[PDB]
């Protein structure tokens, strides 16, 4: 349970082979938590847009949100346009 | 981007004997033992 | 609870769920021993 | 009979006769190991079922059927949804 | 500081140097927004090229220079610079001023820079005919 | 009583304690840091309320580099002098089922403590070389705090080697009602002789922080290498200088591929359970 | 409906919807017009939405007051919270993120600024004790026997 | 360092650190006892 | 007859809005319900 007590998940033994239930817990207890930020979305929406606005956003509660960052992410970048570059091309397509 | 670069990944890892994970590094030597390093080349790294 | 409140009159009624700007959602219901308490600072104080 | 296994062939023998010869235990007969029948605890974090001794279910190298899942309920494709409220500030050209 | 309060981004601004004539910035200067010194740090790791007095100054100012080879030149000129401070700080004859010291510090993992600015506070004896 | 060290093979945390070396080099680096008040910058309006775990869970999604789901104020319940401690060590603010909270000198001393790790992407936590620096001092002098003046290495031999089980059987420890007594010390305004007897006495606890900060440098180092004894199964694995060498976290993925904000969790582990054996503020 | 809502027992924070305003020039002092006379007409909703009025007139006047603004801030940063009887105020020494609203503002030992008398907040930063002082209800306290 | 940014010393990140458990996951389970192959024998001939 | 519960005593000092609250064996019941929670029947406008 939790605060405002709304029922989420609930454990139940079971005969079944150890790596499949590791899997089915794994995925699941992903699937909770929050994984990003308020401000944060906030952030995004604001730089996607015009550089003169107030952003507001509400009810980021219960709702599961996939996350696009990694600490990575230049590394994965320079990876990728360097070994295939005409991603290059549908970059451009992606600014026009 | 980040489904090629898995894809990359994944397949980097049962070739190119010199990488291994923080860990196990034996079912590695379990695994990678089919593949008969260094008879793979290009033609075959494609078809992978 | 539904079936007897098929049973003393006529209607419908909820359970308390909380609203959203958007989804609703339908917290338990148990009510063991309720009691009414003062919670000064999300804090429940005892009886005073 | 020729033929003979030099080395053990038998990991994935749970039971063997479930007969009464005699009206009793066959004198050879095998239940399974207790470590293929234990259900611990798992760590709240990250699934990864425990033995009961503490020693976890990932390192003995033995299946076992008899692990925990978890289970969601009513919510699992409950999708992101978020509403957000933007306002300029300034306007593209003034006197205008 | 109300600047600093009312905006919330750190300040950039250059030098352009003496021959008026020249326009390019041969470097740049920045402000903190965070007088501290862990912000100094902080700021510091970022910014590929920097350096820093070490007068109180410090806190409200950071180097941004442009390449690998620009900072060695002003490393060394800094560091003759400290030569003839330390020398006329030796007979107490300091200037109507401050800054005991001149030479720099980097982060530049440099073989090359961390050589030069190792080897140079054991050689701070000598004066070095500054430009003349 | 600690925990059974696990490796398929149980221990008892002492052995495993006196299974590594600790042997130190040339280079005297003349650099004796200081230590610092640490920073505890604790607030935020927004709790959360119910049940929260204080043990078991707590210290694996904390120190384990579980999953990095923004790990948040949730422990903000430290602040808030008149909340509760149920003996499972559930931090709560309504004791259900006429369950029993625990004495008061306890809460007192578990509060501090967790409401000094409430908030660590607005603390302003020291650079790590000398976290390091104090964390080698601490398990190279002992408990009386004198300068390196020299530098160390470390390295273990003989483990079934899995380094990553040592981070999970930590995964897997309870902590809590074995630090509980040693803040409770620092609470009540002892000082650091008699703290200092106390670590030297008990000698339950003094096990476990060397094991920890030893983790926690193995873990946030870069000058690392391991090796299997082939003829055995027995790793060796080494690190090397590890005060020089070091002014960043790791990402060399073949050790074990730690994230950042973790990482800043981990040093101000180090940094707030050595802060009481030292000198003053 | 507006009208009604007045005196029902309110059991969820209301939010305010739509806020036009422009950066600079000084048009938006019509909406700190607007939501004065919206506070004198419905003192009942306002004793709620005081934390969202806090940051957004804070804003305005940031943009349109300076030494006022930052000399304030300096002074009666933020909240208030009662020690024991005194009152010290909190600040927030970080242009992160001021414009917030969702900080549970009314209940819980958090008071918002800008409204407790302190009679020193004016003479200090006035035109903002001018507002202040312009939206408490001040009409009076009925029994209903 | 201080020019390469932070993580260029070494062989970068590709496979995602979830996803690296699901790799782990399955390694574990298909090197384990389900497997099957199965070294040396002996010839002999006996009527037991 | 519906109202009951006041909403203010007039000064934006120390109002302090009601905090009865249902305790129901560990779980708790605001009445006022602090957080981010709302209706559209409650988001109100200005321009009015």
């Amino acid at each position: 349970l939790d605060a405002n007590a709304v029922k989420r998940y609930s454990v139940v033994g079971y005969p079944i082979d150890q790596y499949r239930a590791y899997l089915y817990n794994h995925n699941l207890l992903e699937y909770l938590g929050k994984k990003v930020k308020r401000e944060d979305i906030m952030s995004l929406i604001k730089a996607l847009s015009y550089e003169f606005d107030l952003i507001t956003i509400s009810d980021l509660e219960y709702q599961n949100i996939p996350k696009w960052f990694s600490d990575n992410d230049l590394s994965r970048f320079i990876f990728s346009i360097c070994m295939f570059p005409d991603i290059v091309r549908q970059f451009h397509a992606l600014n026009i | 981007i980040d489904a090629i670069c898995s894809v990359e990944g994944i397949l980097l890892l049962i070739l190119s004997r010199q990488t291994t994970i923080p860990g196990y590094e034996d079912e590695l030597n379990k695994l990678r033992t089919g593949i008969s390093q260094p008879k793979v080349t290009e033609r075959q790294y494609r078809r992978a | 609870r539904e079936s007897i409140k098929n049973m003393l009159g006529s209607g419908d009624y909820n359970v308390a769920p909380l609203h959203f700007l958007l989804h609703t959602e339908h917290r338990s219901t148990k009510l063991s021993k309720p009691l009414i308490r003062r919670v000064l600072d999300n804090v429940v104080q005892p009886y005073v | 009979r020729t033929i003979w296994n030099s080395s053990i062939i038998t990991q994935r023998i749970s039971a063997r006769g479930l007969m009464n010869l005699e009206d009793a235990r066959p004198p050879e007969a095998k239940i399974s190991h207790q470590s293929e029948l234990d259900m611990g605890k798992i760590d709240e974090t990250s699934g990864e079922p425990i033995y009961t001794s503490g020693l976890q279910k990932m390192q003995s190298s033995k299946v076992s059927m008899a692990n925990v899942v978890l289970s969601a309920g009513s919510d699992v494709i409950r999708q992101a949804a978020i509403k957000y409220n933007v306002v300029r500030t300034q306007e593209i050209i003034l006197f205008e | 500081s109300a600047i600093f309060e009312l905006v919330n981004v750190d300040l950039q601004i250059y030098q352009y140097g003496q021959n008026i004539f020249n326009n390019e910035a041969e470097h740049t200067i920045l402000f903190l927004k965070d007088n501290t010194n862990y912000g100094v740090i902080q700021a510091l790791q970022k910014h590929p090229f920097s350096a820093t007095h070490i007068n109180w100054h410090l806190h409200k100012h950071i180097f941004v220079f442009h390449s690998r080879e620009q900072l060695l030149n002003k490393l060394l000129s800094a560091g003759l610079e400290d030569s003839q401070l330390y020398q006329r700080q030796k007979t107490y004859s300091t200037k109507r001023g401050d800054r005991p010291t001149e030479r720099m510090v980097t982060y530049i993992e440099d073989d090359h820079i961390r050589r030069i600015q190792a080897v140079f506070p054991l050689l701070l004896d000598n004066i070095f005919d500054v430009k003349l | 009583m600690t925990l059974t060290y696990w490796d398929k093979e149980k221990r008892m945390t002492l052995k495993q304690m006196i299974q590594q070396v600790a042997i130190n080099e040339q280079e005297n680096e003349l650099t004796h840091y200081v230590f610092t008040t640490p920073l505890s910058m604790p607030t935020f309006g927004k709790p959360m309320l119910g049940y929260v775990p204080l043990n078991e869970v707590a210290t694996s999604k904390f120190f384990s580099n579980v999953n990095d789901f923004d790990r948040d104020n949730q422990l903000a319940m430290a602040h808030f002098p008149d909340t509760t401690i149920t003996q499972a060590y559930n931090l709560t603010n309504s004791i259900k089922p006429g369950d029993t909270s625990l004495p008061d000198a306890e809460v007192a001393a578990l509060k501090w403590f967790w409401k000094f790790f409430t908030s660590i992407n607005l603390v302003r936590q020291p650079p790590m070389d000398n976290v390091m620096y104090w964390a080698c001092q601490f398990l190279s002098s002992g408990t009386s705090f004198l300068p390196l003046e020299r530098d160390v290495e470390i390295v273990f031999s003989g483990f079934k080697g899995s380094h990553i089980c040592m981070f999970s059987n930590l995964r897997q420890m309870n902590l809590s009602p074995i630090l509980c007594p040693y803040y409770d010390l620092i609470t009540n305004f002892k000082t650091t002789t008699e703290i200092r007897a106390y670590v030297d006495a008990h000698e339950e606890l003094k096990s476990l922080l060397t094991y920890l900060c030893l983790c926690t440098i193995v873990g946030l180092c870069d000058t690392f290498t391991e090796t299997r004894n082939m003829d055995t199964g027995e790793y060796v694995w080494k690190v090397r200088d590890v005060v020089s060498r070091n002014h960043t976290p790791a990402q060399n993925v073949e050790k074990f591929c730690y994230t950042i904000q973790n990482a800043k969790y981990m040093i101000q582990l180090v940094h707030v359970l050595l802060f009481p054996l030292t000198d003053n503020k | 409906d507006y009208f009604s809502l007045e005196m029902t027992p309110i059991i969820m924070r209301p939010k305010l919807y739509d806020f036009d305003m422009k950066r600079g020039e000084p048009v938006s002092l019509l909406y700190i017009l607007e939501l004065i006379l919206f506070s004198i007409m419905f003192p009942n909703v306002t004793q709620h939405m005081l934390g969202q009025i806090q940051a957004r007139i804070l804003y305005i006047s940031m943009y349109a007051f300076r030494q006022e603004y930052l000399k304030f801030i300096t002074k009666f940063g933020f909240y208030y919270k009662i020690v024991n009887g005194r009152k010290e105020y909190i600040q927030v020494t970080n242009q992160n993120e001021r414009m917030t609203e969702n900080n549970d503002v009314l209940t819980g030992n958090l008071y918002p600024s800008l409204f407790t008398d302190d009679p020193t907040l004016s003479a200090i930063a006035p035109t903002l004790a001018k507002i202040a002082r312009l939206m408490k209800p001040t009409t009076s306290l009925t029994p209903d026997d | 360092a201080n020019l390469d940014p932070a993580e260029f010393e070494n062989t970068p990140q590709l496979i995602e650190n979830s996803n690296m458990t699901r790799l782990q996951i399955a390694l574990k389970m298909l090197t384990g006892d389900m497997d099957d192959i199965v070294k040396g024998l002996i010839l002999h001939k006996r009527a037991c | 007859m519906q109202n009951f519960i006041p909403n203010t005593d007039g000064q934006f000092h120390s109002f302090r809005a009601c905090s009865y609250a249902v305790k129901d064996g560990g779980n708790i019941y605001r009445v006022v319900q602090n957080g981010d929670e709302l209706n559209e029947s409650l988001l109100i406008d200005t321009a009015i």
